[PDB]
RNA sequence: AGUAGUAACAAGAGGG
RNA sequence: UAUACCUCUGCU
């Protein structure tokens, strides 16, 4: 009706105190007087509540409570009083009033409340339909990272979300702006439909929608899956020393599945290369591995992701590579190279930025359709060459335009005039498909040799034998994979190399379980370091006698293969040479023996060594993108023998205690540090000035010198006479 | 489990 | 055997067993009585560190103002405040070079803010000093009080609604030399009663004009009080509260400094705990990558002594002007206001002191204003000396305090000064045998120094240390220390080749928050949850933390389980509910029901967790939207509590609005004072705002904008709502005339 | 400012500034450094709100749960188990107090309990009780004008606290706090059922923790504090004008399973118009004991000890006759102190997450749940004490109870001294740790740090004992290392 | 007396 | 001046 509201207003406007305020203070100023209070924010609410709960009437409530519940309950407890709460018309009330309501108050209808509180009830839905696996115990590596904390956020900005909320709950009071996107329209109609006729405060509906719609993030330490539904249950899935395997209810998003598939395939390919039979190792891991508790092989059979490592996994399983797609009406099939994808935004000739998914790398397509074919050679925003043919000049030219847009050249972008308004690749296409006059003048022309069968095409539309639009010429797949994972065509030419796979290490969105003997328990490179150095300490006495007696069997242990993926390919050989040479010096120079140095450098053995005689103050290891450096002399971030604990600390994680023998184990001479040299002790100026490691080749055999060996230390060094095996 | 001490 | 817990450190590293050194299960220190002793201590010490500077009497206030900047260079390691303007500007220029376009976009974002910001925005935040009453008051009342007195005199630019116009009114108000303020005072009336005549306390108001000094002194006044509950310190210290005049300017300056700090790797502010750790992890990563295998690394676990007392308002004016270089001069001058008011700031000296006579057995209070003229026979030797030194600075009750700062005045711009010294340490600027990087948040810093030999580190430290002295920063030699990089401490985070847990820091957050039954259950379970994630709270202890919280919650709210033999004021009514209820599992803990929580479901709100298992009638009562217990607040302040770890932030929680979402009774001490009328103002303002929301429902979600009147806006809506409800709807023809007659009747009453 | 450009400004001034302004790195070796100096004075008195190791209980077998029944009814049930009450006599005087008031309060209380007929007991405001609870002892508030010219009107005594010496008793108290008892002091409320495997693992580990912690003597003290402070706070609020009696009760279950109600004594609450969070409530505690106060009279400075009875105590094969004392004293607390006393169960959390992290740290390395091995085997052990034989090691269970005692004692003896001492000495410990990690630590002003620490060691038994503990730890670290350029960083 | 600790509480204000 | 009462307040 709106009859009781205007009646109450006149009744208030009768009061001169109220009419004073209602006229003088503006709509802007009403925000100030609404929050005008004598009440301080409480500094010790914990204390005050313990103090106040001892009192008879600590709760304040609306005075209408006196008409709704009785003054006394059945047992004689006073439920409400008439004492007004300071600064309001509310009255002081007992906790027994809350209990009375809950057991004998008015019942209302609340069956649609789960729709209003959807953000909460979806958490219970996920947990109720969640599945638990086993608990594994291991050093749990946690990367502090910004992640989503609002699973099922329909992704919108705060301003966009405000318009949606206003439309739904306060439909009459919306401002000038309207529902701009179809995201906003579908969400508004759905919310209006779901929340229709639900007796609840509109303030609460507006609140829950605000929390539901707008994306929110936090920096959190995360081991494993980073997806929102996994982030939600970090307390349950990870501790300091344990992983509780768990799959939330509901289906994983394809975005997350594609991201994790790529990571899994790369890790599989990286592991396989360092094994003796890479193709068999890859095949073994593919059959054992699962992503989000789904086997990797059935994912590969139905997932259309195009990526070098994934394609190698598909090749090994004999399943077709997503080698092709269709654009502008024509089917593009890639015959050479690969698509590295970089999402950026570029300025046109109109001075208008656009979010493109620009492609890098040398690529080569066979293109066909609409009575016209072409061989395209393309670089990063570069049409290298297009040899186009077709039944009509109209048709050849149509394909030329499509190719000139598909190139993504700066020529064609800067030749755009006016605004693009009809995905943004098709927005450039439909523009140039209805006017290409500036495109062709701005494209530019080149001279060519007159070859028989080939002709050029000018901007005007004529055919010219020795001139043509830049890069354009006019004229009229079974796959195999070998032992070493090289993917070739029927002609025997390289399509995909394992070596040319992307080195990028991102963290999985969904959980990956390889279930392989070739892999360690946990996913990731920090785990590889810890499990490797843990294994060496655990089986030390076995490996120590295997070091003395039969060293080539020790170096070729397959437990060192995961560690080898962390070493750069080029360095593996020389590091093994340097390592093996340094170990045999400890064997040759009798008396000296450093077990910590053996344990530190032992995993760098596992590769056929090179005979090159270069020097190293550190071996490099690729860990989550950044190179880290394991120092040859003493402790570093990667390897840290801490004598106080008698523990080897690998990237901040205790890896085990070595034998207490090793605490009391030293010698003047240090044998396993420099190739063909021995460290004797402290620096002595008697033996010349200080040198670097690169300057050591000048010393004669037997001659001694001072060296800046590492970490600010300066050291005396002799060149030993005989070399080692 | 019943805890014990040398005492 | 004598038991000694410290001997655990023989086996267990100190970082790994650091929880044993944090005694945070006992009551922290509280100040009893006045903080005037501490406020004078601070004011005296502030001037001692700047004592070689240049004294000058102020033209407008007559306050004796010490200026130490560009003063004599220090000749000892004692706390100095002789910051050199040119050295500051070099560091701020260095910061500009190293981050091209930062100052530009920082200013550009702060420009957009100033345009868009409304006067509303100062209703938010902590208590401000009110010049109207010479006391602390809530932000919004101090705002409304200043607007009222400004409106009563010749100042109404803020009637627009935008904040910059309110800021104009503040600068224009200094020109008035007869500023009028209504005070209040008690009056003892006598009235008959039925047939005896009893005395009656009542309150009436009286107008008072103020001098040009009086008003100006009060607008430059910052309140003082002792900081309570502060851990890790034998002695108490003084803290300060800004006034209403300076606050809106401070907002925009801190906003600039925030936008700067947001894009500086070396700033700890304003990011949270985990991101501070990530930032520290990055500089260690970056320092190790850019060094050679020949080089060394040492880390200073760092503390700056006397941080606020030696940071000068004049230096802050240099920074602000250099950061804003090439921007519009109105924007430079606007942001320059706050540092200027800080340079001419005066401090209220507090409650005063209490005297006692043993032989007579009496006590008496004297104000801090009386410290100027009072006889010194009363005081002890130390207090007497402090009063004699403070008398030289004293100006109409307050004490002048030009140099330095005080705690709780100003935030992030001091970190920018520190970060600029960290930025000086790049290889490409220093070009020495040493170089540095690190992180800073206020007085605390972690500095990493790399060099070729240990002698280079020493030279690096001295260069850092002495450069810091040149901008009024004093590294503590007592509390800072150095070691090889690998372990350090930073704001009670402990790094040992990686950050380790400091769970005992969080121990005071394990308990019953005291908001209400709904919020506390959500808060409590979430404290357990967030500590499992962030501070290595293991699963067994976390289960036990649930158990103990439920015990504490049940006892505190007297809501023991419905089948208990206990006896409280609530046991009988809870028993009635228990026996009446079919599905007991669905009863909330506050209604005598069982605890549902374990590790797996801490993130699920209680009502949500028990919803399937509730009796229909109980659930329908519990979540009844017509219940008289809830305070229907704004959306922006829905499901917010307040917490103290930082200053004093808000904690959002997840809960369904129920009869348990109640609010405890307000404090009633105001009823005995002269400010008693403020309660009635509030009651009247609330009924006015309540009725407006019946015409503008969306005002509870989005603050409505309008220079028009509150009554006139309601009247416009009253007519047109009646129109569409009849024209095409379910309202009769007779009722449209009935509504518009009332609107015309209201329009007649004005 | 707009036209400023850098031109060697800092470099110039760095040349200009005195070379006395520096930060010289002094290398830190813990073999070099001295023990912390503890203050001299009179000995530190007991200052807890209730008796610790010296407490004595009257009890009844009682099926009631961990806080069930009416307190005074339960209290009388406990009194009726004991006969052989004597005419009360003062055996140790409270030197600064009128001791016959303390005696009269006991006799009044006992008689008022006998004559009570209700749920609660409020005592009559007699002279002896008024003195004991500080009735009328606030000076009367006047305006300054009216009292300006009084000769002895000064400001309140605002000196630093009087120094006190470390006494033996506090080390003894801590030893008893770390012990196992035959009773389960803490009953834990229910959890939701375990579903996740990790919840089952948790519960298995929680079984170990629960017994170890519930049976520890420190947990008995937790339960006394939670009861007393809850009772005082609630009565402070509701009965502001009454001198209300609060019996000191705890409930527990044996190892044998029998539920039991214990009575330690009584507390008489003064007036309690508590406004500020520091405002004081005066109370009188009257607590049973078999401890002869004359054997350690410095411990009891604040108490007036009575001899109130004789008890026939049963042993192996001989009934022994011991006198029963009543330790009476006036004491005080505040709303804030009571709040934190009500919350003392969080001490359980402090101990247990340190212990669980130790269990979890090895579990990570060993790749298996090391819960069961740690509690049941004795291969894993940590240094936690000193006998004449040497440094004694304890098992994880012992470590748990020592850490629980530490946390409980931090709560019972909270002070600004402890706050300051704990914060400043942590720096010195970290320097010692840095040295032991072979990280070449350096101090700038080591004398200043020692002063920051030593400034906080004034008069508190707990802070005094912690200072001593640091020195004992320092000395133990020095010995395991010894002289040399390559000292044994590893312990044993 | 006792709490306490760099200054307070040990009721304050009013019916004057 | 004392002794009874009565009223408000317990973070303001
Ligand atoms: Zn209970």
């Amino acid at each position: 009706s709106g009859m009781e509201r205007i009646k109450e207003l006149m009744e208030m406007v009768k009061n001169s105190r109220m009419r004073e305020i209602l006229t003088t203070t503006s709509v802007d100023h009403m925000a100030v007087i609404k929050k005008y209070t004598s009440g301080r924010q409480e500094k010790n609410p914990a204390l005050r509540m313990k103090w106040m709960m001892a009192m008879k009437y600590p709760i304040s409530a609306s005075s209408r409570i006196r008409e709704m519940i009785p003054e006394k309950d059945e047992d004689g407890n006073t439920l409400w009083t008439n004492t007004k709460d300071a600064g309001s018309n509310r009255v002081l009330v007992s906790p027994n009033a809350v209990t009375w309501w809950n057991r004998a108050g008015p019942v209302s209808d609340v069956v649609h409340y789960p729709r209003v509180y959807k953000m909460y009830f979806d958490r219970l839905e996920r947990l109720t339909h969640g599945t638990f696996g086993p608990v594994k115990f291991y050093n749990q590596v946690k990367v502090r990272k910004r992640v989503d904390i609002n699973p099922g956020h329909k992704d919108l900005t705060s301003r966009e979300a405000q318009e949606v909320i206003m439309e739904v709950v306060f439909p009459n009071e919306v401002g000038a702006r309207t529902l701009s996107s179809d995201a906003q329209l579908t969400i508004t109609k759905e919310k209006k439909e779901e929340l229709k006729n639900c007796k609840i405060s509109p303030i609460m509906v507006a609140y829950m929608l605000e929390r539901e719609l707008v994306r929110r993030t936090r920096f959190l330490p995360i081991a494993g899956a980073t997806s929102s539904t996994y982030v939600e249950v970090l307390h349950l899935t990870q501790g300091t020393c344990w992983e509780q395997q768990y799959t939330p209810g509901g289906e994983a998003e394809n975005d997350d599945l594609d991201q994790t598939l790529i990571i899994a395939s790369r890790n599989i390919v990286r592991r396989s290369i360092v094994a003796i039979d890479p193709l068999a190792s890859l095949l073994s891991m593919c059959h054992t591995t699962s992503i989000s508790s789904e086997p990797l092989v059935e994912i590969l059979r139905s997932n259309p992701t195009d990526e070098q490592a994934v394609n190698i996994c598909k090749a090994a399983l004999g399943i077709r590579i997503n080698n092709s797609f269709s654009f502008g009406g024509y089917n593009f099939k890639r015959v050479k190279g690969s698509s590295q994808r970089t999402e950026k935004a570029v300025l046109t000739g109109n001075l208008q930025t656009l979010t493109m998914t620009i492609f890098e790398g040398y690529e080569e397509f066979n293109v066909s359709g609409k009575r016209a074919s072409a061989v395209l050679k393309k670089g990063a925003q570069r049409l290298i060459q297009a040899i186009i043919g077709g039944r009509t000049l109209e048709d050849i030219l149509n394909l030329m335009i499509t190719l000139m847009v598909f190139s993504q050249e700066e020529k064609m972008l800067k030749a755009v005039r006016g605004d693009l308004n009809f995905n943004p690749m098709y927005q450039l296409l439909r523009h140039f498909q209805k006017d290409s006059s500036t495109l062709l003048k701005n494209w530019g022309t080149e001279e060519i040799d007159p070859i028989m069968g080939i002709a050029g095409i000018m901007p005007d539309g004529t055919i010219n034998k020795t001139q043509t639009l830049m890069g354009v010429r006019l004229s009229q797949i079974r796959v195999n994979i070998d032992k070493y994972l090289r993917v070739r065509n029927e002609k025997g030419e390289l399509l995909i190399s394992p070596e040319e796979v992307s080195e990028a290490q991102g963290q999985e969105k969904l959980p990956i379980n390889y279930n392989s003997s070739l892999m360690w328990e946990v996913n990731g490179p920090e785990s590889i370091l810890t499990n490797t150095y843990h294994w060496i300490i655990k089986n030390w006495e076995l490996l120590k006698t295997q070091w003395m007696t039969d060293p080539t069997v020790l170096y070729n242990r397959i437990e060192f293969e995961p560690f080898q993926t962390l070493i750069p390919k080029g360095n593996r050989a020389i590091y093994s040479g340097f390592t093996r040479t340094l170990f045999q010096q400890m064997r040759d120079v009798e008396g000296t023996f450093d077990s910590i140095q053996i344990i530190k450098l032992l995993p760098f053995s596992a590769h056929p060594p090179s005979l090159g005689r270069t020097q190293f103050s550190s071996f490099t290891l690729n860990i989550r993108g950044a190179p880290l450096r394991l120092l040859i002399r003493g402790n570093s971030q990667v390897f840290n023998y801490n004598q106080m604990e008698n523990v080897i600390i690998v990237l901040g994680k205790s890896v085990g205690s070595p034998e207490r023998s090793i605490l009391t184990e030293s010698s003047s001479i240090e044998s396993a540090v420099l190739r063909g040299f021995l460290i004797l002790g402290k620096a002595n100026s008697k033996y010349g000035p200080v040198l670097t490691i690169g300057e050591l080749d000048k010393l004669g055999r037997g001659e001694k010198a001072n060296v800046l060996i590492g970490q600010g230390d300066t050291v005396l060094v002799m060149k030993r006479k005989r070399d080692s095996s | 489990y019943s805890p014990t001490s040398p005492s | 055997m004598d038991v000694n817990p410290m001997l655990i450190f023989l086996k267990v590293p100190v970082q790994n067993a650091i929880s044993t050194t944090f005694p945070y299960t006992g009551d922290p220190p509280y100040s009893h009585g006045t903080g005037t002793g501490y406020t004078m201590d601070t004011v005296i010490r502030t001037h001692d560190y700047s004592s070689r500077g240049i004294w000058k009497t102020n033209s407008e206030t007559g306050a004796q103002q010490l200026n130490p900047i560009d003063g004599p260079l220090p000749e000892d390691n004692e706390p100095s405040g002789y910051a050199q303007t040119d050295c500051v500007l070099e560091l701020i220029e260095g910061l500009d070079r190293s981050h091209p376009g930062l100052f530009e976009t920082a200013c550009q974002e702060t420009i957009d803010a100033i345009q868009q910001t409304r006067v509303d925005k100062l209703t938010q935040g902590r208590q401000t000093y009110d010049w109207t009453l010479n006391r602390n008051q809530p932000a919004a009342t101090a705002l409304a009080n200043t607007i009222e007195v400004f409106r009563k005199n010749g100042y109404k630019l803020n009637e627009s609604g935008r904040l910059i116009d309110f800021l104009k009114d503040v600068l224009l108000s200094f020109e008035n030399d007869s500023m009028e303020v209504t005070t209040h005072f008690q009056k003892k009336k006598r009235i008959r009663d039925n047939k005896k005549m009893i005395t009656q306390r009542t309150i009436g108001k009286k107008r008072v004009k103020l001098t040009k000094k009086n008003y100006l002194i009060r607008a430059l006044t910052l309140n003082t009080m002792t900081k309570d509950a502060e851990r890790g310190k034998l002695k108490r210290r003084a803290i300060a509260t800004p006034g209403m005049q300076i606050r809106g300017f401070v907002y925009f300056v801190e906003l600039l400094a925030r936008n700067i700090c947001e894009r500086l790797e070396q700033s700890g502010l304003p990011v949270g705990g985990n991101e501070k750790k990530a930032k520290l992890a990055n500089v260690i990563k970056k320092m190790m990558a850019k060094s050679t295998d020949e080089e060394l690394s040492y880390t200073i676990t760092g503390d700056n002594t006397k941080w606020n007392e030696n940071q000068n308002p004049r230096i802050f004016l240099a920074m602000v002007l250099r950061i804003t270089a090439g921007q519009p001069e109105w924007f430079r001058d606007l942001l320059a206001v706050a540092p200027i008011m800080f340079s001419n700031k005066v401090a209220r000296l507090g409650r005063g002191y209490m005297f006692e006579s043993k032989s007579m057995h009496l006590r008496t209070q004297i104000s801090a204003e009386n410290l100027s003229d009072i006889n010194l026979r009363y005081f002890n030797e130390d207090t007497k000396k402090k009063i004699e030194k403070i008398r030289h600075l004293m100006v109409e009750g307050t004490a002048s305090l030009s140099p330095g700062m005080m705690m709780g005045m100003f935030n992030m711009l001091s970190t920018v000064l520190g970060v600029s010294v960290l930025n000086l340490g790049q290889r490409e600027i220093l070009k020495r045998t040493y170089w540095w990087d690190g992180l800073q948040s206020s007085d605390d810093f972690a500095l990493i120094i790399n060099g070729h030999f240990k002698e280079d580190i020493q030279q690096g430290v001295n260069h850092f240390y002495r450069t810091c002295k040149l901008v009024g920063i004093n590294m503590s030699q007592k509390k800072s220390y150095i070691n090889k990089t690998g372990t350090f401490e930073f704001t009670s985070f402990f790094y040992r080749y990686g950050f380790v847990a400091n769970f005992s820091m969080e121990l005071p957050s394990f308990g019953v928050a005291g908001n209400n039954e709904s919020a506390d259950m959500s808060i409590g379970t979430t404290v357990i949850k967030t500590n499992m994630i962030n501070n290595d709270l293991g699963p067994a202890t976390a289960q036990m933390a649930i158990q103990l919280f439920i015990k504490d919650y049940r006892y505190t709210y007297r809501c023991h389980r419905g089948d208990t033999n206990l006896e409280t004021r609530r046991t009988k009514s809870i028993k009635r509910l228990w026996t009446e209820t079919i599905s007991k599992a669905g009863l909330l803990v506050a209604d005598g029901g069982p605890n549902p929580y374990n590790l797996r479901n801490l993130h699920i709100p209680e009502v949500c967790l028990k919803w399937s298992l509730m009796d229909p009638d109980y659930r329908g009562r519990l979540c009844n939207p017509n219940n008289p217990f809830v305070h229907h607040m704004e959306v922006e302040s829905t499901n917010l509590a307040v917490v103290m770890p930082g200053p004093a932030k808000s904690l959002e929680y997840d809960a369904v609005a129920t009869t348990h979402s109640w609010t405890p009774k307000r404090n009633r001490s105001i009823l005995n004072t002269n400010q008693r009328g403020i309660l009635e103002d509030e009651r009247i303002y609330q009924k006015c705002c309540q009725v407006f929301e019946k015409f503008f429902p969306s005002s509870t979600y989005r603050r409505p904008i309008g220079m028009a009147s509150m009554l006139d806006a309601m009247l416009s809506r009253a007519r047109i709502d009646a129109r569409i409800d009849l024209e095409s709807g379910r309202i009769s023809s007779q009722d449209f005339s009935e509504i518009t007659n009332t609107c015309k009747a209201i329009e007649a009453l004005k | 400012v707009s036209s400023f450009k850098a031109n060697g400004n800092i470099e110039a001034k760095l040349g200009a500034m005195s070379e006395k302004v520096n930060a010289q790195i002094e290398s830190f070796d813990p073999r070099t450094i001295r023990e912390l100096e503890l203050p001299e004075g009179k000995f530190c008195t007991q200052r807890s709100k209730f008796l610790l190791m010296d407490a004595m209980k009257l009890s009844v077998l009682n099926p009631a749960h961990e806080g069930e029944g009416i307190p005074m009814k339960d209290a009388k049930a406990c009194l009726d188990t004991f006969w052989g009450w004597k005419k009360a006599t003062i055996i140790k005087k409270h030197e600064k107090g009128v001791n016959t008031n303390y005696l009269m309060i006991w006799e009044q209380l006992l008689e008022s309990i006998k004559e009570m007929e209700g749920k609660f007991l409020n005592l009559k405001k007699t002279n002896h009780l008024k003195w004991g609870l500080g009735e009328g002892q606030a000076p009367e508030k006047m305006d300054f004008e009216d009292c300006k010219e009084v000769p002895d009107l000064f400001q309140y005594k605002s000196e630093p606290p009087e120094k006190r010496k470390l006494a033996s008793w506090i080390q003894s108290e801590f030893n008893k706090a770390s012990e196992l008892t035959n009773s389960n002091w803490i009953e834990f409320d229910e959890l939701g059922n375990d579903v996740a495997p990790i919840e089952h693992i948790a519960s298995r580990r929680r079984n170990f923790f629960t017994a170890e912690v519930s049976q520890c003597r420190a947990s008995e003290y937790i339960m006394k504090a939670v009861y007393i402070n809850t009772a005082l706070l609630n009565s402070s609020c509701t009965a502001m004008e009454e001198y209300q009696v609060i019996p000191i009760i705890t409930k527990c279950r044996d190892t044998s399973g029998q539920r039991r109600t214990n009575l330690y004594g009584f507390i008489i609450k003064g007036r309690s118009h508590l406004r500020n969070d520091t405002d004081v409530v005066n109370f009188i505690s009257l607590e049973f004991s078999l401890t002869d106060p004359r054997n350690e009279i410095h411990k009891w400075e604040k108490y007036c000890v009575l001899e109130i009875g004789d008890m026939e105590i049963r042993t192996s094969i001989s009934t022994i006759m011991k006198p029963v004392y009543l330790y009476v004293r006036t004491n005080g607390t505040s709303k804030i102190k009571m709040k934190w006393g009500m919350e003392m169960r969080r001490c359980l959390l402090q101990s247990l997450q340190q212990v669980e992290s130790m269990i979890e740290a090895e579990s990570a390395v060993k790749e298996k749940d090391m819960t069961e091995p740690f509690f049941r085997n004795r291969e894993n052990d940590w240094p936690i004490g000193e006998s004449p034989q040497g440094i004694e090691k304890g098992t994880i269970g012992k470590v748990c109870r020592v850490l629980l005692a530490k946390s409980v004692f931090n709560s019972i003896y909270a002070s600004a001294q402890l706050e300051g001492f704990s914060a400043e000495s942590r720096k010195l410990l970290l320097l010692i740790q840095a040295f032991r990690d072979n990280l070449d630590p350096g101090t700038f002003d080591l004398k200043g740090l020692y002063e920051a620490i030593e400034e906080c060691i004034i008069n508190d038994p707990w802070v005094l004992l912690n200072a001593s503990w640091f020195n004992s730890f320092l000395k133990a670290v020095q010995l395991s290392m010894g002289s040399g350029s390559g000292e044994n960083l590893y312990f044993q």
